[PDB]
């Protein structure tokens, strides 16, 4: 969500504000895993952001201690595959609802 | 007292509710912004119609009941003193603001931690306004320069027609009542007046006071070289009240008997006027056709029928007092000009009264022609804000280009300083940056033509070609950069419409509740 | 038929005390976002039409004239909050409200309301002999200047505000402000002036009464301004040559004697300008506006004259010469006639101002605020206010406590930990009295935006440790000591408000049946 921003602010046209609507639906898989652990939702994303800006991936959230840590200390780690087939296959699935104008029933 | 059918709105739902009535006034006056922007139709309390796109003018005819609109209206008052043209703008981007502070009140953020964003923001703008912002008269007075802003100003209006004509009679005005070294400009030693008739390109530099009263005679001298001017609310005869004299003539006895009294006050005063060294006598009444006669023997002219607020102009302009009566007349007293003329307008019996001081002073009064009345009072707005543009240039001569290149460079700004604030403020920051987009949209939409395709178009010029600001053109000229359009508005006014505008938004946001009595 | 009440409305028992329990709460819920400096604002519009915006809690008291006559109770306590301190009716009418939502569901359990009464007056009694303990006396403490440490007083309140940056110029102005009082300190004695444009550090600070002077008429280039002992004079007179008072019509058919009447309507006016000169008044005052004819004779007369000034500034002018004011000219002598070492006419801002210099009977002086609009100096009037208050309640009571709900938490532990040591139904009542104490530092977390649960957890169990003086920061969300943040307020004050609190809430318990005769 970070980095797509400022990918955003290079481009031109209507790919500014679609792009960056893009970005910010980003956060709410954090927003979530914050609300779950007894944390702020909204006070945590935003430090998250100023971590990562200055530092590297490290930075995110520790369920099991309730708070903000380094996630590879914590041994917790997630293949890569995972990642890249959820941005995939979601967006496919967002293009194809946008592509539907009306539905028609036959017999 | 009166507690019962007493109006409460309190909760969250009440800045909500506030939110959306400011948002009511700032809808009306967007389509209203930027010279392409749509006219707006007023029906007075008493049935007259008069059209307008000036801004501080709606707010000031607009009557609304709720608390929050009416701090709106207030703000014009404050801001016509400095600007006077971008006032709308201020209105705007205070809706701007709020309206994105609906999207953080959902999110949980406290109303007080939201105003802090937009001052800590506003800083941010502010500050670099001043790196892009370049001179004009810095080091060197020069009119040349000085005189073509002001023909782009009068373009918006419908003075668009003489507008060239009209810049250069302000610039010397100006310059006359005060200099620019000493940087005090006061708007009441500048006046305008008007009437029917003739057009927009015979406006005239009078310098003096005028005011439109006839001579009391059309024989009297139309050309008074010296200066003597006695200024008294009597006129020069025997003595009559305020309202009706009613002189009681019993028969021809009582005639001839205060006939001769009257006539030894006929040149009694008539040649008093000699004695004091006088001229010109300023009364507040007429004279007899007697009183006439005498003054065109002695070749003294004079004014009749006065006005009453028209007489401490005049003292005022010429350097003269308010004189009750003939017994205090001295040679202080006496007022100043270089020259006094009778000018009439084509048939018309008004013959206004001209007062030239034939130099320089600390006073100047601009006079308007024009075929329609509603035009020139549109005309007298004109000059308004071009004396503001004027007058902003004498303090600081540092200006920013406008035409949107403003609003969006800063945005640019605090949205990089943004990522610099761990803290919940940081949202105010980024909506503070969508709020001053819209004032560069609303020109595009007002233009005819797609609002976001303009505004993102201009945002990848400033980053990728060329760093200075780009401008979007409403005028459908040839290209952007309104540098080569000369379109610029002055650095005081870019200060102002942002400070004034967080000053808005901060106190709607503190106010949670609006408590009054109903009719019981 | 016969009827015992006939439309008298009456009702006692438990249910007449809980209707008296939620009538309070909803007194306290108008002044409970205005506690604090950083608190939100209220409006208010009368009758009249106009809005009135303010977080006083006291004038907001005052607006309101609740018709219930258990919030008429709590409405009255408030006033006598003022005449004994002047400031807390906001703490006194929030915490008060706050007892009664505690010991709400005890009395639906059936418990005697006498034995509530008997809580609220024990509990009490050992809060004040704690604050006793625990009020500190700084006065020559690490030989330092006491200027210096009232001036640290003053930046704390003034911090986190539009003038935080330049608050440590604004410090040295309030604090000399106050020194130049005598021994008896008031609020009402300072007066404070707004002046459009120019920086903060444009404020200036006089020592004499100044106004704002909106006299806009003639006579300039006159009337020297430099006086070494002028007679002040205070008259409501109005000097215009045509006004609304003062006239003259008399209607005759004499034509001799329309010259007369021309000249009586004149000869009372050089009557009451005569009368002036008559007593030697150089500096003439006047709460009406003067006529440009009546300005051309005192400048001739070598006295200055200015109109269109306030009755407030006329009264603080009184208090200042040495003088008082007089309605017409013939009563103006010596009596009722000023005096001032130096007069001066300053053109600072632009408009022109009149101040007075070394008045013998001056208590009083004059702020100038200096900013670019006036909401930047309307919030810092009151802003000053508030440091004024600081700087002047430290002078006279010089034991104090930390503030910041720092106190309202050790009584809560001193209390919470007696409460155990008390077998009876005195122990949940205590306890219940000691957790009614924490809504003060509540408060103020919510009216700053902060969070108030990870801020009084936090502080709850810092207390734990032995720190008494630890509380909430209004600037930065943290705990910090309030003692050496130097957030002082006086004990007899806090003494006063557990004391107003308490008597309150054991009067609204002690009602039982509410009586009202039909008429």
């Amino acid at each position: 969500a970070l980095r797509l921003t400022e990918y955003s602010r290079t481009l031109s046209g209507m790919e500014s504000y679609c792009v960056r609507a893009f970005a910010d639906a980003m956060e709410v898989i954090p927003s979530t895993l914050a609300e779950n652990a007894g944390l702020n939702p909204i006070s945590t994303v935003t430090e998250l952001r100023n971590r990562h800006a200055q530092g590297e991936k490290t930075a995110g959230i520790n369920v099991r201690k309730g708070g903000i840590s380094n996630i590879l200390e914590e041994l917790v780690v997630q293949p890569l595959l995972v990642s890249v087939s959820a941005l995939t296959l979601a967006t496919e699935t967002v293009r194809s609802i946008l592509k539907i104008d009306d539905v028609v029933n036959t017999r | 007292k009166d507690q019962d059918r007493k109006s409460r709105l309190m909760g969250l739902e009440a800045l909500k509710s506030h939110i959306m009535a400011a948002k009511a006034v700032a809808n009306t006056m967007r389509t209203s912004l930027g010279p392409n922007g749509l006219d707006k139709m007023m029906v007075d309390k008493d049935g007259d119609v008069t059209v307008t796109n000036d801004g501080a003018t709606i707010l000031s005819m607009m009557d609304v009941d709720h608390q929050i609109a009416k701090l709106m209206v207030e703000l014009s008052k404050s801001q016509d003193d400095e600007i006077g043209d971008g006032t709308t703008g201020v209105v705007v981007l205070a809706g701007a603001l709020l309206e994105e502070a609906e999207q953080l009140l959902d999110r949980g953020i406290h109303p007080i931690r939201i105003a802090d964003g937009y001052e800590q923001a506003a800083r941010v703008a502010i500050e670099h306004l001043d790196k892009i912002s370049d001179s004009v008269l810095v080091d060197i007075k020069d009119t040349e320069p000085l005189i073509q802003t002001a023909k782009t100003t009068l373009g918006s209006k419908v003075v668009n027609s003489c507008h060239r004509q009209m810049a250069e009679i302000a610039v010397n005005a100006v310059l006359t009542v005060a200099d620019m070294e000493r940087r005090d400009v006061d708007f009441e030693l500048i006046k305008v007046e008007g009437k029917v008739g003739g057009r927009l390109e015979d406006t005239k530099l009078i310098k003096g006071v005028i005011v439109d009263k006839d001579f009391s005679h059309p024989q009297m001298p139309k050309k008074v070289e010296d200066a003597k001017i006695a200024i008294l609310t009597c006129p020069f005869e025997p003595p009559k009240p305020k309202t009706k004299h009613k002189l009681d003539v019993t028969s021809v006895e009582d005639y001839k008997a205060l006939q001769k009294y009257e006539k030894e006050k006929f040149e009694e005063m008539i040649q008093q006027i000699k004695e004091t060294g006088a001229n010109l006598a300023i009364c507040q009444w007429g004279f007899d056709d007697e009183a006439n006669h005498l003054l065109l023997q002695n070749n003294l002219p004079a004014v009749r029928w006065v006005g009453g607020p028209e007489i401490e102009l005049i003292a005022i302009a010429t350097g003269g007092r308010i004189v009750p009566r003939f017994s205090e007349l001295t040679a202080e007293k006496l007022g100043f000009a270089g020259l006094v003329q009778e000018i009439s307008f084509g048939t018309t019996k008004d013959k206004m009264l001209v007062i030239e001081q034939c130099k320089n002073s600390r006073a100047v009064t601009i006079f308007i022609r024009g075929g329609n009345k509603m035009i020139i009072e549109e005309a007298k707005r004109s000059l308004h804000d071009a004396l503001c543009v004027i007058r902003n240039l004498i303090r600081d001569n540092r200006v920013v280009y406008g035409g949107g290149a403003a609003e969006i460079s800063c945005a640019l700004a605090v949205s990089q300083e943004a990522d610099k604030c761990p803290t919940l403020e940081q949202y105010a920051m980024r909506a503070f940056a969508d709020a001053l987009e819209v004032i560069p949209m609303a020109l595009s939409e007002n233009s005819g033509m797609n609002p976001i395709q303009t505004m993102t178009e201009v945002r990848a010029r400033q980053v990728k070609e060329m760093n200075p600001a780009l401008g979007i053109d409403c005028l459908h000229k040839g290209t952007n950069d309104m540098k080569q359009q000369h379109v610029i508005e002055t650095l005081i006014g870019k200060k102002q419409q942002i400070s004034l505008a967080t000053q808005m938004v901060r106190m709607i946001l503190k106010i949670d509740d609006i408590r009054k009595p109903g009719e019981s | 038929v016969i009827l015992l009440k006939e439309g008298t409305d009456s009702s006692q028992g438990i249910p007449q005390l809980v209707s008296n329990i939620s009538a309070c709460q909803v007194i306290a819920e108008a002044v409970r976002t205005t506690l604090g400096p950083r608190g939100m604002d209220k409006l208010i519009v009368d009758g009249r039409g106009k809005a009135t915006i303010s977080n006083d809690g006291a004038t907001i008291l005052k607006l309101l004239d609740v018709v219930h006559p258990a919030a008429k109770t709590l409405v009255d306590i408030a006033k006598s909050q003022d005449a004994e301190v002047g400031d807390g009716t906001t703490s006194v009418t929030l915490l008060a409200a706050e007892f009664l939502k505690q010991v709400k569901p005890y009395v639906e359990e059936g418990l005697h309301p006498q034995i509530i009464i008997r809580a609220f007056r024990t509990a009490t009694q050992l809060a004040v002999n704690k604050i006793k303990e625990i009020a500190v006396t700084v006065k020559k403490a690490d030989k330092v200047e006491q200027r210096k440490l009232l001036e640290k007083c003053a930046m704390t309140a003034l911090s986190s505000k539009l003038i935080s940056q330049q608050k440590a110029f604004f410090a040295k102005m309030v604090v000399d402000a106050v020194m130049m009082l005598d021994d008896l300190l008031q609020l009402k004695m300072i007066g404070i002036k707004k002046v459009q444009g120019g920086a903060l550090e444009d404020s200036q600070l006089v020592a004499g009464v100044a106004f704002k002077k909106t006299f806009s008429y003639a006579g300039f280039e006159m009337q020297p301004k430099k006086y070494h002992n002028p007679k002040i004079a205070l008259l409501n007179v109005e000097l215009e040559l045509k006004a609304e008072k003062d006239n003259a019509e008399i209607r005759v058919h004499t034509v001799e004697d329309y010259q007369a009447i021309v000249d009586a309507e004149w000869n009372i006016l050089y009557d009451k300008l005569e009368k002036i000169h008559h007593s030697g008044a150089k500096v003439v005052s006047s709460k009406l506006p003067i006529g440009d004819v009546a300005t051309q004779y005192f400048a001739d007369r070598d006295m200055f004259c200015a109109g269109r000034v306030p009755e407030e500034d006329l009264k603080r002018t009184m208090m200042a010469c040495g003088g008082s004011i007089q309605t017409s000219v013939n009563a103006l002598s010596a009596d009722v006639l000023g005096r001032c070492q130096v007069f001066e006419e300053t053109q600072i801002g632009g408009e022109r101002y009149n101040f007075f210099t070394g008045c013998p009977k001056a208590k009083t002086c004059t702020f100038i605020l200096r900013g670019g609009a006036e909401q930047f100096m309307e919030e810092t009037e009151r802003s000053l206010h508030d440091a004024i208050m600081i700087v002047r309640r430290a002078i006279k009571n010089d034991s104090v406590v930390a503030g910041g709900g720092a106190i309202e938490m050790e009584l809560s532990k001193y209390l919470r930990d007696y409460s155990r040591t008390i077998p009876g139904k005195q122990q949940l009542l205590i306890g219940a009295y000691a957790k009614a104490l924490e809504i003060i530092p509540r408060q103020l977390c919510d009216n700053a935006g902060f969070d108030a649960t990870n801020i009084l957890n936090k502080l709850r169990a810092r207390h734990a440790q032995g720190g008494t003086w630890y509380g909430v920061d209004i600037n930065n969300e943290d705990i910090a000591d309030n003692f050496e943040a130097f957030v002082w307020e006086p004990a007899m004050v806090r003494i006063n408000a557990l004391t107003a609190a308490s008597e309150a809430a054991c009067l609204i318990v002690s009602v039982d049946e509410t009586i009202k005769n039909p008429r």
